[PDB]
């Protein structure tokens, strides 16, 4: 269900009021680490020599507790960014003393504020304590949805609240926060505490943080309702942020004191656990791509490597993908056949590239529904698989299937075919090269042979966020380019991102392709109107293919083939995240290149301002032929 | 020390306040240690303090003292920690101190309490940046104001108007408030945007002038009527954290200062005595009712001084 933890700015014995945050079924407390009205003098004597202690002893709790239990606070007089020369130098020193405890304490995270928007000076006094030893504990920034200024009753006279339209004006604490993290280049260890208010701003000023790193959701008591029966609960809107919330599994906060009194503080908690629980729970996929989130990996390359046992395994564990296949080919034998001839006509059915045999088996299951005859041949070059084809052949499927151990190129068929079926498709379509593996084989397809699929379409739609450009920054690695890793796409569950634009075809391929001459290098370009403010990180892709007819399968959103778990999205990162306004273009141009040795991808955005080219010469990433 | 009084008094003395009849109200907080709690207590004899074994009455507060005020002759109202405002009663004997009530309606620290000429009310502040009107006899909130984008610094009730008081903040306003008005706050002071203010005191006689301290160390003499900064002097090299008019018929103003010392100013705000007994901040100023000469400060270096004024 839920981790959540109590805010308090008031701890007379930190033992009890553990305990008492635990009994009430917190998992954690968050606390000042120093007494938050205890200003401190480091420069000017007399008060400089104030005889310790500075704070409360490291022995009143157990290691254990101070890494699990505990998140630290600064305190509230602490202001780096004061125009006052003296409390500037005070707050620096203070800033760095609570740091360098919280740390010395081995907190797990310490919160700060953003509170306001110069935080420049408090900004270069947290980055010098990260570039104090390499540690691993979070720095939780406390931002407002809401800035308290637009947040004010209107209650003084001579200064109303201007209630005039502002769209940049009530992202403004989304600004703060961008500003900060870019001040201290992007540190992971630098996350958002969101605070919520009673007043929830408008939906695009929720829509700024779709792809920023929330950590925690502090909720103030104040915001909670009351229902006839006393408890607290929340408006229909706040329980939607909540769900939301959920989905990016961040912990919640309760702040504030308790305001409905003959109840507990875990009735507050009690709430949250109730809509945790009460949330529609996840559908086939969800749990399937639950362990996956915004986790990167390497797009396949089976033409170049051969895919491991397992592999093929999850491949077979998709049976939607081959009850569509199955049906591709049921339709195709009955559109080629009619029953006065199904006796006297057996189809010669070659499977280009047939694993461990699933396609060929869904050849066999639509042949005996079509009631038509069929001749398989099973190509495939991996010869670790071949061993199971073998193995099929000679204890099943008998010489209805000749295996043959070949690339689809090379091979010198006994004969042309009815029909090809091949499943060479990565997340991107034809990043996995099946256009040249298709190409080399179509000399044995008879002429008027059928292709399943016969076209395969890429789609790209630009993307915001934070998270997922961090983590490619992460994958820096000794002995090659230091922004390689920029220049090269991963699949990937794409989770905690915003799409800023509909998805858009990018390149298309057909088979059989009849062209006089074939050339499968490609130049696209696109333009993405986009309707917010944002920071564009990279290019979500997606593609779809018609396997035959109307039968079809796409990782496409709008279009995302049901309770299909095989083929996450794909990312195209930019070296430098480009601030987009709302109302602009982004225009991004994609290149499909190649030699006889490799294909690879090339990619700029050349509005609202231009990138580097990535990838120019398949320089940091390149596919094998 | 008398019943129910700690054997030990907290170290960081937060507020020192002469009744009418010369007795001395203490607040003092812990603010460091293993138990950060605050404690009241009530000196017949003022040259005692702070020696817990010399005391009147006394007692232990849950939480930490931010701000005190006498309500009457044997009220203590108190700004807490934990985010109340409580109401401590005196004893018909006066020998011990029990609470009256204690409400948890702040959600930050209580940084600052005063009681409305009336006697019946007070508006505390806070950190939470709201400021709350109380009934005292039926102990509930009235109003609560948002008014203030940051944590509340200082709320001084009028002397003469129960329905007026001033309160500033780190959003650097200084609020005039009248609660007849339906928008009851109107923000205040000099021409220019300057330095956070920090500390608040009406004149007891003219009650349409008072002084500010900001953060700068600056003192400020302001006419709500002619609405401009009148007189300022840079009276400290520290902000500004108290200002206390005597009770003199032309009374004297004591300024204290996290820079560690007092100053009493004259009218003018020229500079008359200035004392560095103090060797921490110096938190408060009472003068004697009985003995207007004597000037009572406190600090967190746990000295209760008396100051002679010529
Ligand atoms: C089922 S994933 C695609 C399969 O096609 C095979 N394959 C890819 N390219 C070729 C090719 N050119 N010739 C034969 N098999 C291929 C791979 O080894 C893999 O098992
Ligand atoms: C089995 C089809 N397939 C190919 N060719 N690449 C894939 C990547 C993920 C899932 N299925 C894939």
């Amino acid at each position: 269900r839920v981790s959540s933890g109590r805010d308090l700015n008031c701890v007379p014995e930190i033992a009890d009021t553990l305990g008492a945050v635990a009994k009430q079924g917190f998992d954690f407390l968050c606390m000042p680490v120093f007494h938050p009205r205890f200003k401190r003098e480091f420069i000017q004597e007399p008060a400089k020599n104030r005889p310790g202690p500075q704070t409360r002893s490291d022995l009143l709790l157990s290691g254990r507790d101070w890494n699990t239990l505990i998140v630290g606070k600064l305190s509230p007089w602490i202001r780096p960014d004061s125009k006052v020369e003296k409390i500037r130098r005070n707050s620096e020193a203070a800033m760095l003393q609570e740091l360098n405890f919280g740390a010395y304490l081995g907190l797990p995270a310490f919160l700060l504020p953003l509170n306001q928007e110069d935080n420049t000076n408090l900004a270069r006094v947290l980055t010098n304590h990260i570039h104090t030893g390499h540690h691993s504990s979070m720095f939780w920034m406390r931002v407002p949805l809401v800035a308290p200024e637009d947040l004010r009753d209107d209650i003084i006279e001579n200064a109303p609240t201007t209630h005039t339209e502002e769209y940049s004006g009530e992202e403004k604490t989304w600004m703060w926060w961008h500003n900060f993290r870019t001040l201290c280049d992007y540190s992971k260890r630098i996350a958002v505490a969101l605070e919520i208010g009673a007043d929830l701003p408008s939906n695009h000023v929720i829509d700024r943080w779709l792809g920023e790193p929330i950590k925690a959701a502090i909720l103030p008591t104040s915001i909670f309702l009351t229902n006839k029966k006393g408890f607290p609960v929340l408006s229909k809107m706040h329980q939607r942020l909540i769900f939301r919330l959920l989905k990016l599994e961040v912990q919640f906060i309760i702040t504030g004191t308790n305001h409905h009194s003959e109840k507990e503080f875990c009735s507050y908690l009690q709430y949250l656990e109730y809509l945790s629980q009460n949330r529609p729970p996840p559908n086939a996929y969800e749990l399937f791509a639950k362990g996956y989130e915004d986790y990167l990996q390497s797009p396949l390359q089976p033409l170049m490597d051969n895919l491991e046992s397992q592999t093929y395994e999850v491949f077979e564990k998709d049976p939607i993908k081959y009850s569509q296949y199955q049906q591709a080919i049921y339709k195709c034998l009955l559109d080629r056949v009619p029953e006065e001839e199904k006796d006297t006509n057996v189809q010669v059915l070659m499977v280009l590239g047939a694993g461990r045999g699933p396609l060929v088996n869904a050849s066999l299951r639509a042949a005996k529904q079509a009631d038509r005859r069929i001749k398989l041949y099973a190509v495939e070059k991996n010869p670790n698989a071949v061993v199971t084809l073998e193995n099929w052949q000679f204890e099943e499927w008998g010489s209805q299937v000749t295996v043959v151990s070949s690339d689809m190129r090379e091979w010198v068929a006994p004969e042309k075919a009815d029909i090809i079926v091949s499943e060479l498709l990565g997340s991107f379509a034809d990043n996995e090269l099946s256009p040249e593996c298709l190409d080399g084989a179509q000399h044995f397809l008879k002429d008027d042979g059928v292709s399943i699929p016969g076209e395969y379409t890429s789609f790209l739609a630009p993307i915001s966020s934070s998270k997922l450009y961090n983590e490619v920054r992460a994958c820096r690695e000794k002995d090659r380019d230091p922004e390689a890793q920029f220049e090269m796409p991963y699949v990937v569950r794409l989770h905690n991102f915003h799409q800023l634009s509909a998805p858009q075809p990018c390149f298309t391929f057909s088979h059989p392709n009849r062209d006089p001459m074939i050339d499968n290098n490609r130049y696209c370009t696109l333009e993405f109107p986009v309707e917010v403010n944002t920071v564009l990180h990279g290019f979500a892709g997606y593609f779809e293919t018609v396997l035959y007819q109307d039968i079809t399968l796409s990782i496409r959103p709008e279009t995302h083939s049901p309770g299909m778990f095989s083929w996450f999205p794909i990312l195209f990162p930019i070296k430098q995240p480009i601030t987009v306004r709302e109302g602009q273009t982004i225009c991004v141009r994609f290149w499909r290149c190649s030699n006889s040795k490799k294909v690879w991808y090339e990619w700029a955005v050349t509005a609202p301002v231009c990138s580097a080219i990535h990838n120019p010469t398949g320089r940091s990433y390149t596919i094998g032929l | 020390l008398p019943p129910n009084a700690p054997a030990c008094m907290e170290r960081q003395l937060e507020a020192a306040r002469y009744r009418s009849d010369g007795a001395l109200l203490l607040g003092a907080s812990s603010l460091s240690g293993r138990c950060w709690a605050g404690s009241l207590w009530l000196f017949k004899d003022p040259c005692a303090a702070p020696n817990e074994g010399f005391c009147s009455a006394g007692v232990q507060t849950e939480a930490g003292v931010a701000d005190l005020t006498w309500v009457g002759e044997r009220g203590i109202l108190v700004a807490s920690d934990s985010g109340a405002v409580e109401l401590w009663e005196l004893d018909e004997n006066e020998t011990l101190i029990v609470s009256k009530f204690c409400k948890y309606e702040h959600d930050d620290i209580v940084s600052t309490v005063s009681v409305l000429s009336s006697g019946t009310q007070a508006v505390s502040g806070s950190k939470d940046i709201c400021i709350k009107v109380w009934d005292l006899a039926q102990q509930v909130v009235l109003s609560s104001y948002r008014a203030h984008a940051a944590q509340v610094t200082c709320v001084a009730a009028s002397p003469h108007k129960d329905s007026v008081f001033l309160s500033c903040s780190e959003d650097n306003r200084i609020l005039l408030w009248d609660t007849r008005c339906p928008k009851p706050a109107s923000q205040i002071g000099c021409s220019a945007p300057g330095y956070l203010p920090t500390s608040l005191a009406w004149h007891p006689q003219q009650s349409e002038v008072f002084v500010f301290g900001d953060e700068n160390g600056t003192v400020s003499l302001v006419d709500t009527k002619s609405t401009s900064c009148v007189l300022s002097s840079a009276v400290h090299s520290q902000c500004v954290t108290g200002l206390v008019f005597s009770p003199h018929s032309v009374p004297f103003l004591a300024s204290l200062s996290e820079d560690c010392s007092l100053a009493v100013l004259d009218s003018s705000l020229s500079e008359l005595f200035r004392s560095q007994a103090h060797r921490d901040f110096v938190r408060d100023a009472t003068w004697s009712p009985l003995n207007h000469s004597l000037l009572t400060t406190v600090g967190w270096d746990h000295q209760v001084v008396h100051h002679v004024v010529p």
